[PDB]
RNA sequence: AGGUCGUUAGUAUAGUGGUGAGUAUCCCCGCCUGUCACGCGGGAGACCGGGGUUCGAUUCCCCGACGGCCUGCCA
């Protein structure tokens, strides 16, 4: 039973346009999902955050599981009744726990032993428990535990974590407990080297999973071999089920990435680069703590239509900035959020009118200006599926 | 102006405003609050959220420590302050120094006042201050005075005196300089009163600041230890006996639940609204109840222990703001305890919310004449 | 009127006749890709004015200004 329906394809590129199918209604791909950690989202309520327009949201395994702890949360009812929301949700592995906690924590074939960074203590995590207390916490898709290397190392340390990984892919599978109720995810691993990304979708591809996923590509490389490597993925992975690239945030990624045959994605940067005072905007970004904007009685942006964006000028903004008062650190939020929302839709309503290839000359104009002062690396990705610019 | 008293018992005023604000087209009732705000909106809500909040009141509370610094903006706006920071639709006052943080004591000279803001320390002769006033254009504006005294709580006659004259110079210099002048003509200005601790002068101000044509009055310097609580009380009665009766009275300093009740009862209108919020930075939530028909005991509760962890309960129960109607009591906790921004916003909405439904619960109260129950019940238990 | 005390970044406070004048806040740049994050780095910014004493003056003496306190005058 698939859980993806076509609606419309481009004639011109392999982009996508359909709908997912899930126990809480459904969601028109493609979708940004913003992400709350720690069982909300950073300074607003959930009222606003759904009338935004929003549709499905984030959380985490290894965070939750320590404090509060699943046993209570499961008397919650899950996370849905703790946190209050009525739509989807989709639940980290903790894997990622592994890389940024780098140094604090050890990983051995029977687990992660992690010590606490907010007092000293060390436990076990292993396939199991995280599929246990991902079981407790009762999501939509639910994802396998993967040992995550940095995309900037090398050496056999990546071979030994692709086997790893595809061991406890297996074990995993064989502690799935509701298969009915979760999507669970493969993760496809394999860092930068194309014959073992190659054996990985080989080898996992055979295995029964609703879905696959696309990690290891995040944060600081070279956007040559990115682009590159999302390619080799998309091609090899069959059609019927959704891709979903893990960790990729900015205007530019989504665009390119979806001519390219993404379905989904995941970041933090609006919500925490609002929280530093900066807004988001058609030609980029704009810092209201600089003098510039004192005397500025325009609204943010002219064509907008955030509740930010139609009351208060760009004066009254920093001005209020400048105090202890934090209610000016949640305007920010609400535009940023708002701001990615609108961007997906005009992208879908352009390729299911069969208009796609127009969209994006005119996108990159109003970025970059001239055409011909985009990245060189979007030339190059664009120029090879077809659409042509300049 | 337009005073209205339907009703003085056992000295407890009630009453409404009618005619105030541009023409007219407004309505004020008595006694009631203002809303407390720091530089523009109220502290950590946005305009969405604070309309979610019931009984807002018509009237707020600018400072002039938090909005001196952005001055030059605001005559290049040239359209007033309600139209600057988005609420054009309430009266405004503007105060000269928030009640939170004190003024420290030693700078006042016979020519010009001092103000704390964020920048630092910035004094203010008189033309300063009708430039500024002209500029923001609010409703009511608080007349540049003297109030260093209230520190010392010990201190020759010689001071005081010096005071008194200095407040009378300064309220009768500012008269004449607005009544020059054009813009400022729609606005009105209003009295302070002082003295310290003594009789005598606590009646000489008052009566050589009645001969005068401000709009309203202002008390100022009744606050301190609850071992003084009598000589700070009998003043007070014995003060507000040479005011005309046609003007409202304020009160600035006052403003626990249970100092309140007994203020009110020698001549009282208006009130500052900051105590909730001086319970909600220390993390507590406000509970007491006002019912009367139906900190010892509970007055507030403190919600970082550990009772409060596995704890599946609205803050009060029967309360409708958005807080009480959605989360629980451990969602808090545990907000609280791994030291979340949502936690201030959640617990504003509630003690603002348990506030303004005290001041109108008394306010019917008064109308019914039913002070004594009431009063019964606050204080058993604070 | 007379006597006495005081003056150091935009705004507070330590300090010395030989110190890059210390600290906390404002001001100015940079960083952010499924949260160790209302965060993390870096920079800039002063001994009231005048005269004398001293090898050397923010440090000792004299004058002026500005301000507080006391007395006198006055209420
Ligand atoms: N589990 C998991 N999470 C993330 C988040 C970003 N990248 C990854 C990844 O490779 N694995
Ligand atoms: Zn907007
Ligand atoms: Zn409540």
């Amino acid at each position: 039973p698939r859980i993806m329906r076509l609606v419309a394809e481009c004639s011109r590129s392999r982009a996508r346009a359909g709908e997912l199918w899930l126990p809480h209604g459904t969601v028109a791909t493609p979708v940004f999902m913003p992400v709350g950690t720690q069982a909300t989202m950073k300074g607003i309520t959930t009222e606003q955050l759904d009338a935004l327009g929003c549709r499905i949201c984030l959380g985490n395994t290894y965070h939750l599981g320590l404090r509060p702890g699943p046993e209570l949360i499961q008397k919650a009812n899950g996370l849905h009744g703790f946190m209050n929301w009525p739509h989807n949700l989709l639940t980290d592995s903790g894997g990622f726990q592994m890389v940024s906690l780098v140094s604090l924590s050890e990983v051995t074939e029977e687990g992660v032993r992690f010590r606490s960074p907010y007092d000293g203590n060390e436990t076990l995590l292993s396939p199991e428990k995280s599929v246990q207390i991902q079981n407790a916490l009762g999501s939509d898709i639910i994802m396998q535990l993967d040992d995550v290397v940095s995309s900037t190392v090398t050496g056999p340390r990546v071979e030994e974590a692709m086997y790893r990984s595809i061991r406890w892919l297996d074990r995993c599978i064989a502690a799935h407990q509701r298969p009915d109720k979760q999507n669970l995810f493969a993760i496809i691993q394999g860092g930068l080297d194309a014959d073992l990304r190659a054996t990985c979708l080989e080898e996992m591809t055979k295995r029964d999973v609703p879905g696959f996923a696309i990690g290891g590509l995040s944060g600081g490389e070279s956007k040559s071999q990115f682009w590159r490597m999302v390619a080799l993925s998309t091609s090899r992975l069959p059609k019927d089920k959704p891709r979903y690239l893990m960790g990729v945030g900015y205007a530019t990624d989504l665009v390119v990435c979806v001519a390219l045959g993404c379905d989904m994605f995941d970041c933090v940067f609006p919500t925490r680069t609002a929280r530093f005072g900066s807004a988001l905007v058609p030609t980029g970004n704009l810092q209201l703590r600089k003098k510039v904007f004192e005397k500025d009685f325009g609204p943010i942006d002219p064509e907008c239509t955030c509740p930010t964006c139609q009351k208060h000028s760009r004066a009254f903004l920093h001005a209020l900035l400048h105090s202890d008062n934090t209610a000016a650190l949640h305007h920010l939020t609400v535009h940023n959020i708002a701001y990615q929302l609108q961007l997906m839709s005009a992208v879908r309503t352009s390729i299911v009118e069969k208009r796609f290839p127009d969209f994006v000359r005119d996108f990159m104009g109003a970025m970059y200006g001239d055409p011909t002062l985009c990245p060189t690396w979007a030339t190059d990705a664009l120029a090879s599926v077809g659409i042509t610019l300049g | 102006m337009k005073l209205s008293l339907t009703k003085v018992v056992n000295g407890c005023r009630l009453g409404k405003i009618k005619n105030l604000g541009k023409t007219g087209d407004h309505t004020m009732d008595i006694p009631g609050c203002l809303l407390y705000t720091k530089t523009g909106s109220a502290p950590h809500l946005t305009h969405h959220t604070l309309h979610n909040i019931h009984g807002v009141p018509a009237m707020a509370q600018l400072t002039l420590s938090s909005l001196a610094e952005h001055h030059e903006v605001l005559t290049e706006y040239k359209e007033g302050v309600g139209k600057f920071i988005g609420m054009p639709e309430s009266l405004l006052y503007c105060s000269l120094h928030d009640p939170v943080s004190p003024c420290p004591a030693g700078y006042v000279t016979n020519k010009s006042v001092s103000v704390w803001s964020v920048a630092g320390r910035v004094e203010m002769t008189v033309s300063k201050f009708m430039a500024i006033q002209k500029a923001l254009q609010p409703d009511w504006f608080q007349c540049l005075s003297d109030g260093e005294v209230s520190c010392k709580e010990a201190t020759s006659i010689k001071r005081v005196r010096k005071s008194v004259d200095r407040s009378l110079l300064f309220l009768d210099n500012c008269l004449r300089l607005q009544e020059e002048s054009e813009v400022l003509q729609k606005s009105v200005i209003i009295g302070v009163i002082e003295g310290g601790d003594v009789m005598e002068e606590r009646l000489r101000s008052a009566r050589e600041t009645a001969k005068r044509p401000v709009g309203g009055f202002l008390l100022d310097g009744f606050q301190g230890n609850p071992t003084t609580l009598e000589a700070r009380l009998r003043l007070l009665s014995s003060v507000t006996a040479e005011l005309p009766e046609d003007k409202p009275r304020l009160i600035s300093g006052v403003s626990r639940p249970d100092e309140v009740l007994e203020c009110i009862e020698r001549g009282v209108d208006l009130f500052e609204s900051f105590f909730p919020y001086q319970v909600t930075e220390r993390g507590c939530a406000l509970t007491f109840s006002f019912d009367y028909q139906p900190e010892i005991t509970s007055f507030e509760i403190n919600l970082k222990e550990k009772k409060y962890q596995e704890d599946f309960n609205p803050l009060v129960r029967g309360c409708s703001c958005y807080c009480c109607k959605n989360h629980t009591r451990a969602y808090i906790h545990h907000l609280l305890v791994t030291n979340e921004l949502l936690a201030g916003v959640l617990l504003m909405m509630h003690n603002f919310e348990h506030y303004f439904g005290f001041f109108h619960y008394i306010r019917e109260a008064l109308k019914s004449d039913k002070l004594a129950q009431l009063k019964e019940l606050i204080h058993r238990q604070a």
